[PDB]
């Protein structure tokens, strides 16, 4: 699906899919992104907005930039246009202060996907057991509590379900304090689908989607990040 | 090919590197073959020998009137490649190659290089840097290991030397009945996968164990497709090792690899099937239970207890193992309570009181095992004065045969040096049984444990 | 209250024996007798004039001495006439076979019993026992096997068949005992008393329970005598109950209520206490902890002749939060002084496959006179170029030559000499296993216990 | 003596001491508390917010309500005099509406603290081993993980040191994305006078301290329920 752009990258020497790029590149896979408009001016960024919807997210395009949060490169909830405006001048300042030497390819511009309950689905490449498909609650769950699950592509219905629940923190998903079930079965399909797009394509060494938001009804990814090899 | 009959049931089978010298490694191994019985030919072969162990000696296998099937080759490392290239002109099909030498101390050019020249020839590797095989259906005994072991249906594959030929002296101790003992060694050509296709096939072969230490890059994909359907058929129980991370970096240097990683071996072994055992003793307990009783046809789990203490080691222990006890069925509790006093406790585990008599195993696991609510049994015997622990083990033994079913039973059994005699005289009659309640409990919990893993694969398989 | 006139009386009465050599009370007659009791010995029987050649009394009033200990095995329906008797005699213990008490529902019966008994300044041991062993004072009060192996354990039961069981169960796992003590029903004495007195007693070094609960309003008096005794003395509980399933189930089999299964451990942890998930474990631990010192440091080093045992051992050790590390660059000097250049020393410390008997006794020796080594585990893997009863006594020598006292487990597999080996190396009280995961294990209980009373220490300032 | 509370909550035939009461009786053994501001009208409320100083919150005081979020009883936040009045209307028509039979004994005026990471801290009566200390982190990961460490009265330092390093959700209060260490220092000390409080307590059958904030220096008891017996 649009190996295309895998192929683009690889002709001119990326390592990685940028946000937009990924985002395209998992959609093509039935993956559920975020509505997205690379903005290359304050006014297209403005416009793009309109056209989205508010509220809007934006966020910097950039290959020197990886972590984006951490340079002031996103911006969240943007209500009106004055508010994406000043959003837009922040993030352009910000990244020219922390990252000088930064090739802006533009400012994304995205829906504002509201608050639900985050996950992280990943991809890899074992050198024994080929792509696998990781899987676990998003923020410090994965990243300091450090409980995931993995399933050896390709995954059968009974590997994404049994993934699911094996994680610690299992039980964010089926209720708590102040917060219904979510949409086990969408998260399901998801990891199926990341396991196609490893065995599919060899080219893709990783695949980040932190954080995806999970509601009653469905899922979202809210960002991607895709690494060649 | 990947056919390896032929290396499992050779017609002729060469011991390059035997000696008139007694103590070579060579000649350890020839005399292991001529022991243990092999049907077929040998031929010795070794440069100026006329004959070795009554057998006639020739210089180089291509001059051997025959067509050899396997070559064990026992010469120095800077002799090996000469050997393969007779053995390659004789038509030699395998290559069991004991030889150290290679990727293991950093020369894997040396290695790669053996596996490339038998493949020109047609020709297998195993190994190299192994202690031999044993395959007991052909009376095959090419180790320079022990000289016998039990027969049996458990195939045993070792990627480690030293651990691997002395647990093949550990399945005597344990009474495991072996069909195969498999060298793997630094796995250059032949590895698990092309074994696991082979007892897959093989009607000798009921339990499959292996010590695994790590598989080559590229290959587990086919592990998973491979294990996963013999998984349906035929147990396989893996002792991984470097199953901590730094079990695994230390691991790593054993033999000079990249860590592979922890998470993702348990979950290949879970999508396979697969049973990791943690340690030895684990995987010999396991093992036992596998290779002599079916796997349970339902949750009716059933143990039978004389005082509550070995009982509640076992509720822990099944619990420890998801394992959870239902009360047991009504006409259970009713031909029980013919014989049991009214004190007794029947919510399972099903306590027929400390001072029970001989006479009560022997009706309690009969009334067990005949009752059609009742997939499985463990049976818990605490020692004291007013028992026999051989006349309670007779007792079970006489319950099972009259039972006339087959259904699978563990055996637990505490106490002094008779329940010692009265474990080991069950074991010999492939009762799987055991000196503490934990290991008697955790040994059927393999059972469930098979039963879930090969049900973990189906639905896995399941048509859409 | 003391118990010395328990372990160590000079009057010991058995009420309850008979001429019918098949009844408990004449089980435990004989057992007393046979194990070689030198104090005073008084059968109590309505008519029997003699039992077991002595002089034979109708009630315990009626011997013309002053009797210690009774044990009582007579029906429940006959117990509370005896107590009196005993208490009119001044008996200082009733030691009470009989079962029929709390544990079948009569909670009153038992209640009863246990004041009474207090009424005279008399305690109660059980009642629902099957007695008590001190080897010290040649005392064998139950109906247990006649004989034990002497050593430094003290063994208590809360479970009776099992415990007798395990009482046998130590002699094939070659533990040395000091005590045995059925406490069943726990209505009066319990694991508090005992430990307290444990805690004093020189013959006893280590201490094992098997306990199923403690009584209302006993826990925090627990922790505290516990704790003390692990100051000097590793204790080691076998818990009955460690899950919901299993806490419910035990409770009926003494009926009492479901204790907390994470505040049990928590009490355990504050205690120094090293819990036991099961029997392998509980006597794998207790070998280990009666023949060894505790480690004075991290020092940790494995001698394996081969690599597999070695990443065993490396697992085990690190499941129980146990870390190797490099091992002093003066032991590898030493040993490479006769081991080949492709032996790995990153600890463990590979002698290769290879190796003969007469590198274990090097190594090994090389290992415990080292100045930076604090410990040592010895694997050994069964090949063609070793007898396994020849690396069993190089490490014997070796043992002895480095003179000093440092903890050690050994690790053998292998066929039928190696299990002749492993009970050569015990029965000289050098910790020997089956499997290297076992001898890990067994000296990460060395390592627990350290580290339990280097808690301990700390708590108490 | 602060046994008045408690002897006159028996007289009274309460099971509970109140937000304000259970405060100033842990405060009386050292552990830090809120300030505790009974406003018997709004005019109170104001002139109390004044003192304590902005921002702050508003709480009902009711035996009949345990629960105060649960019954739209509680106002964080709260910046100016205008919106405490809001508030405190707020709160007092949310309880008539879901809890019309509540004995309003006032509203409770408190500083807002700063947010930080949230932990429990618990005493209960087990039938061995007498009162015992429970500790673990906020939120989900007591309420929905039941990720909780006891310690048996009286404790030590040593006690209350491994108590804290035993839960699973540790590493929260070591570093983590965007938070600083806690003061592990003071939670010891809390979890030490919580003991105390138990042993010397008998007629307290249950204290529940959820949450107490951990701070860089410091912590503060936020909320605070004693159960009688
Ligand atoms: C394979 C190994 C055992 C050979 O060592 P070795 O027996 O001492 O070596 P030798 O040089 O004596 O060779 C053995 C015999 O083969 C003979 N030989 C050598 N080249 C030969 C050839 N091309 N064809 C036939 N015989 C040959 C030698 O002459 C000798 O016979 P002899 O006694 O009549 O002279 C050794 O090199 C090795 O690798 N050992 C380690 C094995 C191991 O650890 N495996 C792992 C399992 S734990
Ligand atoms: C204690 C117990 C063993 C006694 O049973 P018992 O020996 O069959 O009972 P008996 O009626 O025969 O009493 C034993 C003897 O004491 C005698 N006796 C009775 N009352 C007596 C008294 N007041 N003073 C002295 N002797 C008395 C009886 O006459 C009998 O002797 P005899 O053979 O000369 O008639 C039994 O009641 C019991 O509780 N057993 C359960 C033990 C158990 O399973 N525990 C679990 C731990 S594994
Ligand atoms: N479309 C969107 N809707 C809502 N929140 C969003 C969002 N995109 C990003 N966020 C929030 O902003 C955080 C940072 O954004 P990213 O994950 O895209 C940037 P980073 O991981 O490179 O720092 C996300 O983790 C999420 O909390
Ligand atoms: N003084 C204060 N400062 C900051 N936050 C506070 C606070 N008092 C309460 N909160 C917040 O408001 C939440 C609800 O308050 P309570 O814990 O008192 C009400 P409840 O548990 O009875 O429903 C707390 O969990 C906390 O997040
Ligand atoms: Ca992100
Ligand atoms: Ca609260
Ligand atoms: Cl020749
Ligand atoms: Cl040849
Ligand atoms: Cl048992
Ligand atoms: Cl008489
Ligand atoms: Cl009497
Ligand atoms: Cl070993
Ligand atoms: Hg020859
Ligand atoms: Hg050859
Ligand atoms: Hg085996
Ligand atoms: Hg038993
Ligand atoms: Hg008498
Ligand atoms: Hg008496
Ligand atoms: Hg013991
Ligand atoms: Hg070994
Ligand atoms: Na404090």
């Amino acid at each position: 699906s649009s190996r295309d752009l895998l192929l683009k990258a690889k002709e001119n020497g990326r390592k990685s899919l940028l946000e937009h790029e990924a985002k395209y590149f998992i959609s093509s896979y039935g993956i559920p992104v975020t509505n997205i408009r690379l903005a290359k001016s304050e006014e297209e960024a403005v416009n793009f907005s309109r056209e989205i919807g508010f509220p809007v997210v934006l966020k910097i395009v950039s290959p020197q930039v990886v972590h984006k949060s951490d340079v002031g490169g996103v911006k969240v909830n943007l209500r009106s246009e004055e508010e994406v405006r000043k959003a837009y001048r922040e993030i352009i300042e910000n990244v020219k202060r922390n990252v000088p030497n930064a090739e802006i390819e533009g400012i994304l511009v995205q829906e504002f996907a509201p608050p639900g309950v985050e996950l992280i689905i990943g991809l890899l490449r074992d050198p024994q057991f080929g792509p696998t498909v990781m899987f676990g609650l998003g923020g410090v769950f994965v990243e300091l509590f450090r409980d995931v699950s993995f399933r050896v592509a390709p995954l059968s219905e009974q590997d994404a379900e049994s993934m699911i629940k094996e994680v610690k923190a299992y039980k964010l998903l089926t209720g708590f304090r102040g917060m219904e079930p979510v949409d086990i079965e969408a998260i399901k399909d998801a990891l199926i689908r990341a396991g196609r797009i490893g065995v599919e394509n060899e080219e893709i060494a990783e695949m980040d989607l932190n954080p995806v938001i999970a509601y009653p009804k469905g899922i979202k990814v809210v960002d991607a990040r895709i690494i060649l090899r | 090919m990947n056919d390896l009959e032929r290396l499992f049931n050779p017609s002729a089978i060469a011991v390059v590197g035997a000696s008139k010298d007694p103590s070579k490694i060579g000649s350890q191994i020839l005399r292991n073959l001529l022991s243990y019985g092999f049907k077929g030919k040998v031929y010795p072969i070794n440069p100026t020998a006329d004959e070795l162990m009554g057998l006639k000696c020739y210089p180089k296998v291509s001059d051997v009137p025959d067509k050899v099937d396997v070559a064990v080759i026992s010469v120095p490392s800077d002799k090996v490649l000469g050997v393969i290239d007779d053995c390659g002109k004789a038509g030699v099909k395998f290559a069991v190659v004991i030889t150290s030498g290679f990727k293991e101390v950093g020369n894997e050019e040396l290695e790669e290089e053996l596996v490339r020249r038998a493949h020109s020839y047609g020709m297998r590797v195993l190994g190299p840097n192994i202690f031999g095989y044993l395959y007991a259906p052909a009376r095959l005994n090419a180790t320079f290991g022990p000289k016998d072991v039990l027969s049996g249906n458990v195939a045993f594959i070792s990627q480690s030397g030293a651990l691997g030929i002395a647990l093949m002296g550990y399945t005597v101790v344990e009474n495991i009945g072996i069909s195969s003992i498999v060298s793997v060694g630094n796995k250059a050509d032949l590895d698990d996968v092309d074994l696991l296709d082979f007892f897959d096939k093989d009607p000798n072969t009921g339990v499959i164990m292996i010590y695994l230490e790590g598989i080559a890059p590229g290959r587990g994909r086919m592990f998973i497709d491979v294990a996963s359907r013999v998984s349906l058929r035929k147990p396989i129980i893996v002792i991984k090792a470097g199953r901590t991370e730094v079990g695994a970096r230390a691991a790593a240097s054993h033999t000079g690899s990249i860590a592979g990683s922890v998470a993702i071996y348990e979950s290949a072994f879970k999508q396979s099937g697969i049973l990791m055992a943690k340690s030895v003793e684990d995987a010999f307990d396991w093992t036992k239970a596998l290779s002599w009783n079916p796997i349970p046809e339902g949750e009716r789990l059933i143990v039978l207890t004389n005082g509550g203490g070995a009982g509640v080691q076992s509720t822990d222990t099944f619990a420890d193992n998801g394992i959870y006890l239902s009360k047991p069925p009504e006409s259970l509790i009713q031909e029980i309570k013919k014989f049991v006093p009214p004190f007794a406790s029947f919510a399972n585990p099903i306590d027929i009181t400390g001072m029970a008599p001989d006479d009560w195993y022997y009706m309690g696991t009969l009334a067990a095992l005949k009752n059609p609510d009742v997939d499985a049994l463990t049976v818990l015997y605490c020692q004291t004065a007013v028992t026999t622990p051989i006349g309670v083990a007779k007792g079970i033994v006489d319950a099972i045969k009259e039972a006339g079913n087959s259904k699978p039973v563990t055996v637990g059994m505490v106490g002094g040096p008779e329940v010692a005699e009265a474990v080991s005289f069950l074991n010999k009659q492939r009762i799987a049984a055991y000196p503490t309640p934990e290991r008697a409990s955790s040994a059927m919990s393999a059972l469930y444990a098979y039963a879930r893993a090969r049900s973990y694969v189906m639905k896995s398989l399941a048509v859409r």
